[PDB]
């Protein structure tokens, strides 16, 4: 549905973040950004 | 309807009249969606494993198991054996 | 791997402790229902009943073992237990719709909920010849110095503990098993300080945190509250419940009213405590011959849940508990009970540190205070069944 | 579950097919040590 | 527990001398293959 | 405070900052404990 709190394969990650993108910090996924890099 | 009486996760009336699975879940087929790619699917609904082999009708259906296998023994009727 | 670690575990167990198990295996569902409300009744009660030496047992066998970390626990939970009454969904539909899960999320969003029984869980996450009875998983982390006793079950390496906290539910998220939609909550324990029926150990923990209490007290208020709690407590109560100072304005009772406020505020409670209060049917507005207050109908319990669980609570007047959860021949009639969380540092003092009959156990708590009722539950009491109520106290 | 590295019964021969089914093979030579890997590709067959 | 099948463990010589004793056995031969059979019969002094 | 991000009865501001055991149980340094 229609909000980030989804997470079909139970790894951690919601679908969104693997579908775009995502890095981790603090052991945690966090949504990508272009400044992180 | 949502009788399920193998416990197989696939109702009786899909696997009678036709399904597939689509996000992990089964759903009623439609024939707008073999344009997209997606296979139909019969099974028997009052056994798990139609075929007899090591794997259920969902597991076949949904390739929820070893990428190794061939993609022709994902339909219930045609079994994984070497 | 386990089987050699649950040996090493039973080897050194007790042979009534041996039996206490093996009873539990037979009949587990009877004894946890037992442990969850055990400690309601009369002293004398909790004393001849035929099930209270299996508990002891029990409770003895899984306190011997402790972790030394924490760790996290995989089990199945009702969704009733954290007062969704509604249904997810059926057990055999097999998707979750988004309103189910948005009804779901704001019935739980800020909660404490209680458990006080044992419970069977799993150190590993279901797979699958796992039982999945609900459409609730539960992610779990103990605290240190927890109580855990790994148990072979038919060759299944099993694991029994028993609650005595509260947990409170961070995120959740729906996920899918072999086809199936499941909502999994990630929840934390609250640690707290909860005496149940040994009233002996509250009163010396009482004692040795509040004897003192007095003599940071200034003399003269020291004796002015002492006085109000002898004589003058129902006339002061009585005042406040009828607001007493926006109606009829007097300072002589406004400075008794300050006087125990300030007392309180001086020391406040320094641990997370809970306290058992018996309530009349006076402070829910109703009256003992109300229909409603006969909880023997399924439909008088399910009104009052409707229109009380989950709101809110304030008392004009100052409220009076006990330690101890073990019913009194003073407050027999009351069929409805209240618990109540004590957050650290809120005010309060413990009355009976002080020497003479200051009370049962009494401890004060200041006049205006707000509560919001988290759970209501029910279990019954003989040829009647009372009512359990879990509030945490607002500052 | 206590948090120790165990290594008996994990088996590398029971990942071999499948990381080998799903996967494209590289190699980098260089002179004084070579890489080999696989990267996951996608099956254009499957819509799922 | 699941729906794998499991055969070690399960042995014939647990059952073949309780199927022995409480049947009676009865070939036919016919010409170019033999079956052998053991059918249940009624023990007419218990009256369990 | 009171965070343990790695579950080791550790807090992750002494583990950042300084720590020693005493009785069994992590505190924060201080200079005269040398
Ligand atoms: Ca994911
Ligand atoms: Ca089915
Ligand atoms: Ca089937
Ligand atoms: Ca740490």
């Amino acid at each position: 549905w229609e909000d980030e709190d989804l997470d079909t394969d139970n790894d951690n990650i919601p679908d969104s973040y693997e579908r775009n993108g995502y890095t981790i910090k603090d052991l945690i996924a966090v949504k990508w950004e272009d400044s992180f890099a | 309807e949502d009788l399920d009486t193998d416990n197989d996760n696939i109702p009786d009336s899909y696997e009678r009249n036709g399904y597939t699975i689509k996000d992990l879940i089964a759903v009623k087929w439609e024939d707008s969606f073999a344009e997209q790619g997606y296979k139909k699917y019969v099974s028997n609904y009052l056994e798990s494993n139609t075929a007899g082999d090591p794997y259920t009708d969902y597991e076949k259906a949904s390739g929820s198991f070893d990428k190794a296998i061939k993609t022709e023994a994902r339909d219930p009727l045609v079994a994984a054996y070497p | 791997w386990e089987r050699k670690e649950a040996e090493r575990i039973e080897q050194k167990l007790e042979r009534s402790e041996k039996e206490a198990l093996e009873s539990y295996k037979k009949d587990s569902v009877e004894i946890s229902k037992y442990s969850q409300t055990r400690n309601y009744f009369y002293d004398y009660q909790i004393e001849a009943n035929s099930r209270e030496k299996e508990y002891k047992e029990l409770r003895n066998a899984i306190s011997k073992n402790k972790i030394d970390k924490p760790m996290y626990v995989y089990y199945f939970e009702s969704p009733e237990k954290f007062a969704f009454n509604k249904v997810i969904r059926t057990e055999n539909q097999n998707e979750i719709s988004l309103e189910k899960f948005n009804e779901f999320k704001e019935t739980i969003q800020n909660k404490l909920f209680k458990q006080d029984g044992f419970k069977d869980i799993s150190l590993y996450e279901p797979g699958k010849g796992d039982e999945k009875p609900t459409p609730l998983l539960m992610h779990l982390k103990l605290p240190r110095n927890t109580g855990m006793l790994p148990y072979t079950n038919t060759n299944n390496v099993s694991t029994l503990i028993e609650q005595g906290y509260s947990i409170k539910i961070d995120k959740i998220v729906r996920i899918v098993i072999d086809g199936k939609h499941y909502i999994k909550a990630e929840a934390s324990v609250v640690s707290s300080l909860d005496f149940k029926d040994d009233v002996s150990k509250g009163d010396s923990w009482g004692k040795a945190n509040y004897n003192d209490w007095s003599n940071k007290l200034t003399p003269n208020e020291l004796a002015d509250v002492n006085d109000y709690m002898r004589g003058g407590y129902t006339a002061i109560n009585n005042y406040l419940i009828s607001n007493g100072p926006v109606n009829n304005p007097n300072p002589e009772l406004d400075s008794k009213i300050t006087n125990i406020e300030n007392a309180l505020k001086r020391e406040p409670i320094p641990t997370n405590l809970t306290v058992y209060r018996r309530s009349g049917p006076q402070e829910f507005g109703l009256t003992l011959t109300s229909p409603e207050y006969d909880f023997n109908k399924l439909e008088n319990i399910d009104a009052f849940k409707s229109k009380w669980e989950g709101q809110a609570l304030s008392y004009p007047n100052f409220i009076s508990t006990s330690i101890g959860s073990v019913n009194m021949s003073a407050f027999a009639k009351r069929k409805i009970v209240l618990r109540i969380t004590i957050p650290k540092g809120s005010p309060g003092a413990y009355l009976s540190a002080i020497p003479g009959y200051a009370g049962e156990y009494e401890v004060l708590l200041n006049h205006g205070s707000k509560f919001k009722i988290n759970k209501i539950d029910s279990y019954k009491d003989g040829t009647i069944t009372k009512l359990i109520v879990d509030a945490t106290l607002i500052p | 579950s206590s948090g120790q590295i165990v290594t008996e019964g994990n088996s590398w021969s029971d990942y071999i097919s499948q990381i080998d089914s799903i996967s494209a093979s590289i190699i980098l030579d260089t002179e004084n040590e070579s890489y080999e890997r696989r990267v996951t590709a996608k099956n254009l067959q499957d819509p799922e």
